[PDB]
Formats: C-alpha cells, structure tokens, sequence
C-alpha cells in the first residue's frame, strides 16, 4: 500500500499566481461586460467558479467569444466581489452589499456563495 | 511544513 | 477594522475543477511535447507552476506557440508526474523515480519540488 | 464547516 506526499500550499499558490497573472494583464483571454464596466479574466478561472460561465465556454458557439455582457441589470460591484472570490477564495460580504453580492451569485451559479449568503442574511 | 503525507 | 470570509475548499475545488477541464480537454491551449509523447494542458497553469513556463508564455514570440517540445533527454513520465502535480498539489514520488523526477523539476525551474526532492534523497 | 473567518 502506497501513501501519498501533498503540498499544503500548492492550490492556494497556484490561486495567488493566476490572479497576478489577471492584475497583470498576462494571458487574459476574455472581457467580462456589466453595465459598461469591463472585467478582464481567465476563461478556465470562471469555468472552473461558475455554472453559467462553465455553460457558456462548453457551448461551440460560445466558446470563442472574447467579450462576454451580463444583464445590465446585475450590480457590478457584485460581479468584482465575486470575480476577486473566485482568484483568491475570499469573499467581501458587507451589510451594504450582500444582497447584490447574493443576486449576482444566484445568476452565475455559485452555489455555495448563495449558501453562504443566505446564511448571514438569516443570521441578521 | 509546506509537505504532509496522506492516504494514497 | 474589517475582518475577512475565507472557503476553506475554494483552491482546491479550483484545481480539482481544473484538472477535470484538462481531462476532458476542455479549453486546453497547449501540448507539450516529451520525447514523441504529448501533454495537452492550459498555459496558465503551467505558467502559475513552473518558472520555465513562466518564463515562455510571458516572451511575446513563444506566447502564441501551441506546441511545445521539452528537451528529449527528459523523462516523460517525470514530467508526467509534475504535471499531475501542478493540477492536484500531489507529488508521486517513488524510490524510482525520484531521480528522473527531480531533474525535471529543475529543469521546469519548480524550486520547492527541487527541495521536496532534496530532502527524500538526502533522508534515504 | 467550508468556511471561517480571518483577519482583514
Ligand atoms: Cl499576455
Ligand atoms: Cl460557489
Ligand atoms: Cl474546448
Ligand atoms: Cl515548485
Ligand atoms: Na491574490
Ligand atoms: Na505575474
Ligand atoms: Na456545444
Ligand atoms: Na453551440
Ligand atoms: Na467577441
Ligand atoms: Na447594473
Ligand atoms: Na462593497
Ligand atoms: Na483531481
Ligand atoms: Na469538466
Ligand atoms: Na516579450
Ligand atoms: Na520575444
Ligand atoms: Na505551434
Ligand atoms: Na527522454
Ligand atoms: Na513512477
């Protein structure tokens, strides 16, 4: 029977060098549009995050777009918060954006952002 | 330690 | 003074996310090739890994290359290994293949490998 | 639990 060897801090490494990658603009291969506000990221980071963008980069059509619109109707800052969620594991939940941070998550499909919502929203 | 060892 | 709402799992869902993208050669933008044997990958997790990727997806002339080859005398599966590693955060290193294992990670320039491997070697 | 708190 064999054992196995695990680098505690490999994912989060990986993590904090994919979002240099982002900050610095380095193989960056798709726009993110809300409200004529544009987000610059990694398709595999959103696939790998979200439902609804897992759904769009699987779809033939869809998969060479390099500018993707949200409904306009979506928050931006909710989408940033989200978007900085899915590269560093943290997730800025205020009294003051919650619910647009929950919204936002419900329409990409982040199904344990909306978990975690819906559990500071009850416990407040 | 940046290494544990685990169940393979 | 804010404090912060980390997930615990969230890089390693990302990676674990990840690895099932390259086994199905979802958004795969690259094959490396080993001695007539090839790895197809995503460039940005090679580069988040590995100083030598770094280093060729960052030249602007080698950033659009789709192929490409690794110096034959590498052992493949050394780098197979490697490549596990960088999507899962596991190092299978064995009594046979600890050697092969660490020249590759040198020469992928993946510095705390090279020290993981310095260490069983010295321990043994 | 899959998450916990930090400091900012
Ligand atoms: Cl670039
Ligand atoms: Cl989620
Ligand atoms: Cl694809
Ligand atoms: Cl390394
Ligand atoms: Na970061
Ligand atoms: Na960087
Ligand atoms: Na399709
Ligand atoms: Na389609
Ligand atoms: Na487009
Ligand atoms: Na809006
Ligand atoms: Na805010
Ligand atoms: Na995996
Ligand atoms: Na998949
Ligand atoms: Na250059
Ligand atoms: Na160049
Ligand atoms: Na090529
Ligand atoms: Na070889
Ligand atoms: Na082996």
């Amino acid at each position: 029977p064999d054992s196995q060897i695990q680098f505690t801090r490999h994912a989060s490494d990986v993590l904090l060098n994919l979002n240099r990658l982002r900050s610095r603009d380095i193989l960056t291969d798709v726009v993110i549009v809300v409200s004529r506000e544009q987000f610059r990221a990694h398709k595999t980071v959103l696939m790998a995050c979200s439902g609804l963008f897992y759904s769009i980069f699987t779809d033939q059509l869809k998969r060479n777009l390099s500018v993707i619109n949200l409904d306009p109707e979506i928050n931006p800052e909710g989408f940033n918060i989200l978007l900085d969620f899915m590269y560093t594991s943290r997730l800025n939940l205020r009294e003051g954006n919650i619910m647009a941070v929950m919204a936002t998550a419900m329409y990409l499909q982040m199904e344990h952002v909306v978990d975690t919502c819906r559990k500071f929203i009850k416990a407040s | 330690s940046d290494l544990y060892l685990r169940p393979g």
